[PDB]
RNA sequence: UCACAUCGACGGGAAGGUUUGGCACCUCGAUGUCGGCUCUUCGCCACCUGGGGCUGUAGUAUGUUCCAAGGGUUGGGCUGUUCGCCCAUUAAAGCGGUACGUGAGCUGGGUUCAGAACGUCGUGAGACAGUUCGGUCCAUAUCCGGUGUGGGCGUUAGAGC
RNA sequence: ACGGUCCUAAGGUAGCGAAAUUCCUUGUCGGGUAAGUUCCGACCCGCACGAAAGGCGUAACGAUCUGGGCACUGUCUCGGAGAGAGGCUCGGUGAAAUAGACAUGUCUGUGAAGAUGCGGACUACCUGCACCUGGACAGAAAGACCCUAUGAAGCUU
RNA sequence: ACCCAGAGCUAGCUGGUUCUCCCCGAAAUGCGUUGAGGCGCAGCAGUUGACUGGACAUCUAGGGGUAAAGCACUGUUUCGGUGCGGGCCGCGAGAGCGGUACCAAAUCGAGGCAAACUCUGAAUACUAGAUAUGACCUAGGGGUCAAGGUCGGCCAGUGAGACGAUGGGGGAUAAGCUUCAUCGUCGAGAGGGAAACAGCCCGGAUCACCAGCUAAGGCCCCUAAAUGACCGCUCAGUGAUAAAGGAGGUAGGGGUGCAGAGACAGCCAGGAGGUUUGCCUAGAAGCAGCCACCCUUGAAAGAGUGCGUAAUAGCUCACUGAUCGAGCGCUCUUGCGCCGAAGAUGAACGGGGCUAAGCGGUCUGCCGAAGCUGUGGGAUGUAAAAAAACAU
């Protein structure tokens, strides 16, 4: 009745590395800021933007990420400043920011 | 007993059988054939003595094709022994089959007769089966 | 594991033997109880001749413990399955048995 | 009599009926004579 | 001759919780482990005894299976043994649950202490569901529960039959 | 019985052998009994006897182990009767372990999975005394088994 | 050995740790550990400072390879067709060769499968950015409150978890089993529904009222509320408990075959000569197995669906006349039932009981919690103090 149980060979790994997409595509970025640590060249170095000794794809200067698309079945990551950010105090964020300064000033 | 010839990988998991099988839903060879209702593990003990008995019941002519070959395997672990270390070794072998489709295919003999060889054929196998005519 | 082929096929052997015994041996009924004096002895030196089969798979056994290929959980694996092995080809030299035994009394 | 859980005509002079929840196969054989299920 | 008197291959589907397991949920400020004696009771999946269908039922004697659990289900040899085999019987020598019923009821042959030995494993101390001989079994019943047996009161005025 | 070949320091001589050693196992054969897993003699497949951790025999001796017989009987079939010492009643003296509180039923269900106490039923005036031990996971000893503690202690190389 | 002393030895171990009210309120995870029932740091509490804006909601942008699907790749696979190459036989016995009851590469066509396959590719999720004024005052002014994070100081517990839903692994797609991932409840949560019943459903207990409305669930009696309504269904005590299979039980739907030029079921009728048929000459003769499965005579008949024979013989059923005179025969599909369904102290739907007081569908009343409403009282916080609210 109590048989002895066969020992596995298996058992062993390594614990996720943590690579894929730090810095997602139409979002800020700075310089050296590292966008994505790939394996090997799943995404391909575009403009603005550099590439290192282990395929980590950085950005140079200031400016949102682009994803393009490559020619014949892949993809690049190049790097775009933009000209002007408009902010107006109309908004709900700005109101709202500007009623709370001034209830802690109100206050003390 | 219809063992797969040297596959990738030896022990597999589990996973399970949801959905309607849709494409072993049509006959290709035969004009009348036995279609399941119910999914099951149908080992490969069960496919040959429902071929077997199907045969028995054609007699004088007309020719019988199977459509389900197992593939998956499965394992019981050394019996009588506590949980765990590691898995055992492979036993049977079994087909996945869902819900809608075939299993045996006939053609050419009456329909007297292959109606009643697959109530045989019914009677081997562990699921609610039915009879389908349509080549 | 090598030593479960050479343990089981040779009990066929020991089943031919017995065979072989009891093709050599085939009168009033008074004398049909002098040849249960040689054909009980076929059937003894059958017997005798499967536990040798079985002394020798548990002294090779001793053996793989002493010298650390298996250790005591294994060693209790192949003994169950060779108790089972022996003693049910031990059923076989009883049926044969009863099978020359039952030809005294009804051929 | 048999009581099997499948009551089947065997004999094609076999018949069905219910008494008191039963399902009795009646023929004019003694052999074909079954109970039950 | 004939699957369906009687068996039923390859296969499929159930219940039961008596076996061998899996789990580790109560109990480690203790719930005494086997077998025997005593004394129960209950279940039916019926050993015999009552009443049936079928039979490859001439009768006798069966085989098979339906109803039925009221009653019964010996005495020895061997083994610590339950189990088992055997002798002489017999209507028959049923199988299970109840902490594998019952140790604040009994026994202590078996198995879990210390001694000692054989085989074996161990350089050694020591070890081995291997074997052998020897080895302390508590208790004045509070309560429930039981077998008996009183007393009070009740039964509408009180009593004896 | 007879040879071939390998390894090793060398491959068990005499004797004994299923034994206080034997797992398989109630080995098989014969004796003893109506019937004998124990017993006696023989076989040898000695799992794993073996020559001073002696080998094998041996008259005697044993609150030694282990089989069989005669005599003998309540050991038993299968109980029965009687005598004392208690038990029982009356008077005198007068403990104990135990004890959360106790107004302390049975059935089945439920729940930390085995309930006088929770649910549904059933049963049941209140209260002594004699007897009986199935339950209160009754009492007794912070399990002596099992495992844990970077606990203790003996003993070994 | 004992006795005294070091000595209140140490004990990551067990037990125990005493007055009251108010406010907040966890964890049972990751990492390391001679560590696993201990400890450290993180995570999650409290408390007190600093920095700012988020939170919940909707809408865009991003990269995903999962569910799905697919067979172009990697494996796997069945059948057919083309068929290199292979199996076996035949020759004027050393040059030479031809047959071929045959297994089959590689492609083509049809057809499947795959945690570790992808020419494809969702929903969620994740990251980012955008847009919106939550409750109380005469479309703003000025008001009152509630509403989330980041950083740091001081100072905790926790580090045995459990069940349920889903996605999986291990197991026997057994376990009140085990291990992860996402969420609920318990843990630490009373109350009502579930007979009793941590973990299911409803709902979050500041306190008082012999007021009211409702959630979940219910309205024959035990025991609050309809022995309410209208239309269907069951005949089983189903309504409490399980399958393969068995079936003129009963109710409804659609489709399908014949039928007052008369069907169905009963009812005397007919149901033939070569057929001893060729066949392995022992016989298969309508009926062991073979094929052929004739055509005549005809109101009709198959060289035969079954019984009966060594094979014949014989008995039926197919079909058709005749008698007869109205709806009947064979499948599909459901709805609700029956059998299949047997255990040990005694009935067990909660009990009584019920033919509805059960099931299905619809319509409206009512009951029903510590939920919400009302009426009063307390304490916090919004500042400091009182009134006044808002929240708690």
């Amino acid at each position: 009745h109590k048989k002895g149980a066969g020992s596995t060979k298996n058992g062993r790994d390594s614990k996720g590395q943590r690579l894929g997409v730090k810095i997602y595509g139409d979002q800020v970025a700075k310089p050296g800021a590292i966008i994505i640590r790939q394996r090997g060249t799943k995404f391909h170095p575009g403009k603005n933007v550099g590439i290192g000794k282990d395929h980590t794809i950085f950005a140079l200067i200031d400016g949102l990420v682009k994803f393009e698309k490559y020619g014949p079945d892949k993809k690049k990551v190049s790097v775009y400043p933009r000209e002007i950010q408009p902010e107006n105090p109309n908004s709900y964020r700005a109101r709202k920011r500007e009623n709370f300064r001034l209830q802690r000033e109100k206050k003390k | 007993m219809l063992s797969p010839k040297r596959t990738r990988f030896r022990k597999q998991h589990r996973g399970r059988m949801k959905g309607i099988s849709y494409r072993g839903n049509r006959i290709c060879f035969g004009r009348y054939a036995l279609q399941a209702l119910e999914p099951a593990w149908i080992t490969s003990r069960q496919i040959e003595a429902g071929r077997r008995a199907m045969t028995r019941n054609a007699r004088r002519g007309g020719k019988i094709w199977v459509r389900i070959f197992p593939d998956k395997p499965v394992t019981v672990r050394p019996a009588e022994t506590r949980m765990g270390s590691g898995k055992g070794s492979p036993e049977y072998w079994v087909a996945v089959v869902k819900p809608g489709r075939i299993l045996y295919e006939i053609s050419g003999v009456a329909e007297n007769i292959a109606r009643r060889a697959v109530a045989i054929a019914a009677s081997k196998m562990p699921i609610r089966t039915q009879f389908i005519i349509s080549g | 594991s090598l030593i479960e082929t050479n343990t089981k096929q040779r009990m066929e052997k020991t089943i031919e033997t017995i065979r072989s015994n009891f093709n050599s041996v085939r009168l009033t009924s008074d004398r049909r109880k002098e040849l249960a004096k040689v054909v009980s002895k076929l059937a003894e030196e059958g017997k005798v001749a499967v536990r040798n089969i079985r002394r020798d798979a548990l002294k090779s056994y001793e053996k793989l413990e002493k010298e650390k290929k298996l250790s005591e959980d294994n060693v209790k694996d192949l003994s169950a399955d060779l108790q089972k092995l022996t003693d049910e080809y031990m059923k076989k030299v009883e049926s044969i048995y009863k099978q020359k035994e039952q030809e005294l009394m009804k051929v | 009599m048999k009581i099997r859980a499948s009551v089947r005509p065997i004999c094609e002079k076999c018949r069905l009926i219910r008494r008191r929840g039963r399902i009795i196969v009646i023929c004019s054989n003694p052999k074909h004579k079954q109970r039950q299920g």
